[PDB]
């Protein structure tokens, strides 16, 4: 379950806890697009966010 | 004399030095590095470690092993035993059992090598190395399958958890197969290394010094000669009310309370008066508020009365410094001072009193000076302010160092005699320097000392000793004859009325309080019109100089306000009831439907804490059909082969057994317990099974999804029992278990769970826990158990939890069934063992460890 | 404000080189949120249940 009221079937989760082997993990993600180039739209939207834990 | 004069200096000031310079040479702080020496054989050597984490733990196990290792089994060597309940995500093993030998950690597997290139040809040597740099690996002669195969891990909490060395291979000796850690953590030290004579010495210098001292003093002279002097001897004075309070308070600090009250009344109260705080009124107000100080500090153990007892001691010892002009109480009332502030920093009192001493004291050292200077007198005085200095810092090292009656009523006298003082500026009856000492004392331990610096709050009642002869001094300073015969102890009985009517919540005979404030508002508009119209005409009875009457009503209002017993079942599979099956024909029944998620406790959560017990994990069906065809797990006590049992929690179970044996027999067997589990009707502090009554009500002693067993007790029969079982819900789960009872025939508590053998102790309850030999931890390594006597509701635990077996056999609580006892494991040994060979080691001695 | 004007594509990178079992991270791909005041969202009408420190 994804906090915050995100909906599950629309963001998708990684995560590396397990109790199976620890295994030193790393991931390096696709490559987001940032929106715009409006100087109207860089101000409030002033910054990106990752949902996280651990 | 001043010939053994200097011998004074050379004991003072070598002991000031050698006081305040006792923390140095840091202690011996042992290690042990236990490096594996038994001989050379399969010694599955046990030593756990406490704090679960040594640091180097180097093992040189040459690959000559792997030459010769049975398929289908192996385990080189261990740190937990094999299959040893979540031992594999805990501490360090290596085995293949296939073409896989890898080492693994804390299930962070490191470098797995097939069984065909470390098995013969080049390399027969692995040295895995778990140090504070990562855990490497070592397979040094093989290339890769950095080209050098020690694919380990830096970082840095891969550390194993050992409990002790585990099993090996079948041989007689492995060429080196060492393999071991350092088996402690610096923590903990023996004792001071060189520091022990330092600590002798020191204080031999001391006593010296005040030998010195006493020797000193000798220009007064006059040699005491009768001990338990003049003013003492009177007992006439009822030392009786006092030991009669305290024995009333109690049906070690009475030998303590004891000493205060002796203390007091004998070295106080004839101070502060010649017969006037000797009279029997202020010597009454004194013990009887000292005794009622007493009611709360009594009763909930604590470290406070000898901290009470202790600053008597110094304000009685400096007093009777500034009496005579012998400088001897002096030095030892600091020592005393030094001593309370010793324990926990709430006793400021003590040090108070020396402050409070302050004039007096430099007025008696002067007085001396014209004799003799500062180095025969002031050193010795703190040399023997040094000594606690040394035995609290003995021990440790300069590193690892770094309300409503008991003070209101207190402050209910204090106020008016400050005032009496202040107004008076002498008083016919008291005497003028001790009273203003007295006051010095106390008017600085309410606070700037303990309010405005907040040094631990709410250590109540510690004005033991000195609120007795305040309140003492407030008997004689209101007293009719010294005051103005007037208004003002009008007034004064008006606001003790106010303080016992504030005090005076869970209490009441007649209705509640405020009832003396009806009074205390009468007398204030008594005194009032007393002031007005200036009219001994009520004098002994308004007046009421008795200041302590008003104690009295609060003390009477105050007062009047295990493993041993039990049996155990040791032999818990034995002595079993014979009906002549299951009956006639069991109908209602099952010899399956038995416990997979009610097992033994019925913890069924997925991720169960570190505490559990093997029937948690053991499997679900040993498919052994028993007396009954049952294949499943049994209770504790499970003998499969010969048990015969029944349950139907796979509809409307209608069944029952047929009659069994019923048993001076019955004295020594307390009840008769039928081994059942699930669901049932009891009275307790379900369905429907009773145990019935032919030539009952189950006690219900435990949960009935667990396994609770029946209590249904044997003093119910006189000189055929059956269960007659009715379980009659048609779902698939709401059912009952059943066995036959068998011989309850038990052993003593503290008998068959001797105090020989160790046994852990819980969390907090230890009560009557001593009939034991408790766990404790000898410098790192610590002993096994054998008996978790443990509480009944809700890391050592896991460091037990690692290595042992566990189960709880059948409890009791010595008749009174129906009271749940705790619980009482004895945990079991996972593999044969040999107990810890712990080859002991010094020197790890330095000057800023920790 | 970190990234310049030019930046265009972001991609979250994570690692977990603690092998102990309490040492895990969990991710979301990135969002630039709708940020608005909470005197905005929230007005003077909605009655709020205030905690007793704000």
């Amino acid at each position: 379950p994804l906090p915050y009221g995100l909906d599950p079937k629309r963001v998708p989760v990684a995560g590396t806890y397990s109790t199976e082997a620890q295994q030193e993990s790393r991931l390096s993600s696709a490559w987001y697009e940032l929106p715009a180039r409006d100087e109207t739209e860089r101000a409030a939207h002033p910054l990106v966010v990752i949902t996280a834990a651990g | 004399v001043r010939i053994a004069r200097w011998v004074a200096t050379i004991a003072g000031l070598l002991g000031f030095v050698l006081s305040v310079s006792i923390p140095l040479l840091p202690v011996t702080q042992t290690t042990a590095t236990l490096n594996w020496p038994q001989q050379g054989r399969l010694d599955n050597v046990t030593a756990p470690l406490i704090s679960q984490a040594p640091l180097e733990l180097t093992a040189t196990v040459p690959c000559s092993v792997v030459r010769d290792l049975p398929p289908e089994g192996g385990l080189v060597f261990g740190t937990a035993p094999a299959e040893g309940r979540d031992a594999a995500l805990n501490a360090m093993l290596v085995n293949v059992t296939e073409t896989r030998v890898d080492v693994i950690v804390r299930n962070v597997v490191v470098a797995s090598v097939n069984r065909d290139r470390v098995a013969g040809p080049d390399c027969q040597r692995i040295e895995i190395t778990s140090n504070l740099d990562g855990t490497y690996a070592d397979f040094v002669g093989l290339t890769q399958i950095g080209k050098l195969q020690r694919t380990g891990y830096p970082d840095p909490n891969l550390r194993p958890a050992i409990v002790g060395v585990f099993t090996d291979l079948t041989g007689p000796a492995p060429q080196g197969l060492s393999v071991s850690a350092e088996i402690d953590t610096r923590f903990t030290t023996h004792p001071t290394a060189l520091k022990l004579a330092a600590m002798l010495l020191a204080i031999v210098s001391t006593v010296i010094a005040l030998l010195a001292l006493w020797r000193l003093d000798r220009l007064d002279g006059r040699r005491m000669h009768r001990l338990i002097p003049t003013r003492w001897r009177t007992v006439t004075a009822v030392d009786g009310v006092v030991v009669g309070g305290m024995a009333i308070w109690y049906v070690p600090d009475l030998i303590c309370a004891l000493i205060c009250w002796l203390l007091l009344s004998r070295e106080v109260l004839p101070r502060l008066g010649p017969a006037v705080a000797g009279s029997r009124a202020a010597m009454w107000a004194a013990g009887l508020v000292l005794l009622g100080a007493w009611m709360p500090f009594n009763n909930g153990l604590r470290p406070e009365g000898q901290i009470a007892t202790g600053a008597l001691i110094t304000y009685v010892l400096i007093e009777r410094a500034v009496t005579s002009g012998r400088l001897t109480p002096a030095a030892l009332a600091i020592t005393t001072a030094a001593f309370t502030l010793g324990i926990q920093p709430t006793g400021l009192i003590a040090v108070a009193a020396l402050l409070a001493g302050g004039r007096p004291i430099l007025r008696i050292v002067m007085r001396r000076r014209r004799l003799v200077g500062t180095w025969p007198l002031i050193a010795p005085l703190l040399a023997a302010g040094t000594v606690i200095l040394a035995v609290v810092f003995a021990d440790q090292t300069i590193a690892t160092v770094l309300r409503r009656v008991a003070f209101v009523f207190t402050a209910m006298c204090l106020f008016p005699s400050l005032f009496m003082m202040l107004r008076r500026k002498h008083i016919a009856g008291v005497a003028r320097g001790p009273a203003w000492r007295l006051m010095g004392i106390i008017f600085a331990t309410m606070f700037f000392l303990m309010f405005t610096p907040t040094k631990w709050i709410h250590h109540f009642g510690l004005f033991a000793a000195v609120g007795g002869a305040m309140a003492a001094l407030a008997t004689v300073l209101v007293s009719p004859t010294v005051l103005r015969s007037a208004r003002n102890r009008m007034a004064f009985l008006s606001l003790v009325l106010f303080v016992l009517a504030f005090c005076f919540p869970k209490v009441g005979g007649v209705q509640i309080s405020a009832i003396f404030f009806a009074l205390s508002a009468i007398a204030a508009l008594w005194a009032f019109w007393l002031h007005l119209t200036r009219r001994s005409r009520v004098v002994d009875r308004l007046t009421a100089a008795p200041i302590p009457v008003a104690a009295g009503f609060m003390v009477v209002v105050m007062m009047a306000s295990l493993a041993d017993d039990v049996l155990v079942e040791p032999d818990s599979n034995a002595g079993f009831l014979t009906p002549l099956l299951g009956g006639e024909d069991p109908q209602g029944f099952s010899p399956d439907g038995v416990p997979d998620r009610i097992i033994a406790e019925a913890i069924r959560l997925n991720n169960p804490q570190p505490g559990t017990d093997y029937d948690w994990n053991r499997p679900i069906k040993l498919d052994e059909p028993g007396i009954n065809g049952s294949t499943v797990p049994l209770p504790y006590g499970l003998d499969p082969k010969r048990v015969p049992v029944a349950g139907t929690y796979s509809q409307e179970s209608r069944l029952s057994s047929a009659w069994y044996e019923l048993p001076t027999e019955r004295a020594a067997h307390p009840l008769v317990v039928i081994t059942a589990a699930g669901t049932i009707t009891g009275e307790s502090v379900g369905q429907t099974v009773d145990l019935e009554y032919a030539t009952v009500t189950p006690y219900d002693v435990g949960p009935t999804p667990s396994w609770r067993n029946l209590r249904y007790p044997r003093s119910e029969i006189p000189d055929a029992v059956r269960v007659v079982a009715e379980d009659l819900s048609l779902s698939q789960g709401d059912w009952i278990a059943v066995t036959p009872p068998r011989v309850p025939e038990l052993q003593s508590v503290q008998e068959y769970v001797g105090s020989d053998q160790p046994v852990l102790m819980d969390w907090a309850v230890g009560l009557a826990f001593p009939c034991q030999q408790p766990m404790l931890h000898a410098n790192g390594v610590t002993e096994v158990p054998k008996f978790r006597i443990s509480p009944d509701y809700y890391g050592l635990l896991g460091i037990t939890d690692l290595l042992l077996r566990a189960s709880v056999m059948s409890t009791y609580l010595s008749q009174d069934w129906g009271q749940d006892w705790g619980s009482l494991r004895k945990f079991d040994t996972v593999v044969e063992a040999t107990p810890a060979e712990l080859d002991f080691g010094s020197q790890t001695h330095s000057g800023l460890y920790s | 404000s970190e990234i310049p004007d030019d930046a265009v594509a972001v991609r979250v990178v994570a690692e977990d080189l603690s092998l102990s079992q309490g040492d895990w991270i969990a991710v979301t791909p990135p969002r630039v949120p709708e940020l608005q005041s909470v005197q905005e969202y929230v007005g003077s009408d909605q009655p709020v249940l205030m905690d007793w420190a704000v």
